[PDB]
């Protein structure tokens, strides 16, 4: 269908404007692989990183990580839970609001959409989780299956 | 009393002004930051210009504050504390 | 990047005007404002380069009835 | 004699044209700017001006705007109980009317 | 369709504005709105109907300083 | 053969369908293939286009009612040329929307169908439709090419 390939051809731009990486087209898109280096191509510069997806837990215990992560899935969680908005909607609305916070911290991104599109699929399957601070109140990212009761966060108690 | 009442009422209408503009640019992303149910902001977005200057000059604060845990808002108030705050109040309830 | 000084804005004058509010008249400020005594005595206590700091942010810093 | 309740009026009527203006230019610049008949530098400024410059601008107690319609012998023939077109008459009109710089 | 609304109501809500200034004092009201007299005479001797039949329009009835 | 070039020309494609453009205006406009709009046509409405051919006849134009719908269209989009800072299709599509924005007021059908007032835009580019300054109101008026002015009354002033 033509319509229907018109607007996974413009879902895909959205995502390489947002830095998405080639696989993660691949995942929600019907585009064809090669289409979606060509796309990139065109878009950006040059052709896709070639990097292949990420898919590890260890980075996003990481001190400052664990911050900026905590931080866009709490966003995230909204756009589910009482936004109205499920699929990869509620990712990409999730990371704007992300990118914004950034601009008033002044740091540079720390969470690039892959790695953010890939923290929804890893709770998704269940191998990351929420555990809430005892101290603070808020709910931050942990291995799955980590005790709580000793929960302390990253900002209580670097 | 006297003077005061200029402030709160210029302050409550800027609140209203600033939840139509969010709203009507995005339901979604307004509800997020004005922490407010679908229903609210939804109502938000039909209301008129009379409408709003009512409820600006009501001589009491229409909006309230969003902390209600003054050992988080001290520990709060002291490089990370900006993004600290965001991740407490987005599971706040609307 | 407009909607963002809209909402430091707007926050920094609820701070300003609750921090004019307890600072005048505390017991009759809490009233208004719906706040407890110790937030009220940490709002008197802020210094102008605290309230812009917490008012920089992407999000509303009060909500509404 | 105006004041009091009138005084009231002037400043609504301010607010709600302050208010349309911006919805107007957010939601499509150029179509804002052919009802309002203004120009392309003037609807960036009513689009960027923000919650605390409304409050300013709207309670001025003078009468912001000005109206649209300077020649009396039109405003006869297009405001008269025959064709009914009237309305569609106004819109040729003011669209033709120049900008404001 | 609400962005027509809203145009229909703010001409309509000039228009009743500028109606009861020229009727209550025309001399001092031809100034305030900036208006010549022959038009503030259209304005004042309108009717209920005319006002809205002038408002129900897709542009704005009126400019800016 | 640039992908984002068909990306935008098959949006622009859409945005015309909605409003109801003939084939050949589709065809004028876009890059894209005869064939591959009329799959699109008949993705977006339910059956294919009406296969009937671009009118591009001046007399549909002077007709009393026509004229003021066109005359009232035109001025849109001359402002949009003019003072909007936009042209091409972009401001036929701009002036149209605003056209069937004043239609709603006043309750009646559509008169000018976006080829008629596409149509009539190519009739001006071409130099085969005028604007005349009504002597009695000032609003400026589509009239054939090369009737004179200074004696010249718009069909508000001065009906049949
Ligand atoms: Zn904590
Ligand atoms: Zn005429």
């Amino acid at each position: 269908s033509v319509l229907q390939d018109a607007n996974q051809t413009q879902l895909a731009i959205e995502l390489i404007g947002l830095g998405a990486r080639l696989q993660v087209l691949e995942a929600e898109t019907t585009l064809s692989r090669d289409r979606l280096i060509r796309l990139y191509k065109e878009l950006r510069g040059v052709s896709p990183p070639k990097g292949m997806l990420p898919f590890s837990t260890d980075w996003f215990t990481t001190w400052l990580p664990n911050i900026h992560s905590s931080l866009f899935f709490s966003a995230y969680q909204f756009m589910v839970q009482e936004g109205e908005t499920v699929g990869i909607r509620a990712v990409v609305a999730a990371y704007r609001l992300y990118l914004e916070h950034v601009s008033l911290l002044g740091g540079e991104i720390v969470l690039s959409f892959t790695r953010a599109w890939t923290l929804v699929r890893f709770f998704e399957s269940n191998m990351l989780q929420l555990s809430r601070c005892t101290c603070c109140g808020g709910q931050f990212v942990t291995h799955a299956y980590e005790p709580h009761a000793n929960f302390v966060c990253s900002l209580c108690r670097p | 009393s006297s003077e005061v009442l200029q402030e709160i009422r210029e302050v409550n209408l800027a609140y209203l002004l600033l939840a139509q503009r969010l709203v009507r640019e995005n339901q979604v992303e307004a509800m997020f930051r004005l922490g407010v149910s679908k229903e609210i902001a939804d109502i938000l977005a039909k209301l008129t210009s009379a409408q709003l200057v009512k409820l600006a000059a009501s001589n009491m604060v229409l909006c309230r504050f969003r902390f209600d845990d003054h050992a988080l808002l001290s520990t709060l108030t002291h490089d990370m504390q900006q993004i600290h705050a965001a991740i407490l109040l987005a599971r706040q309830p609307v």
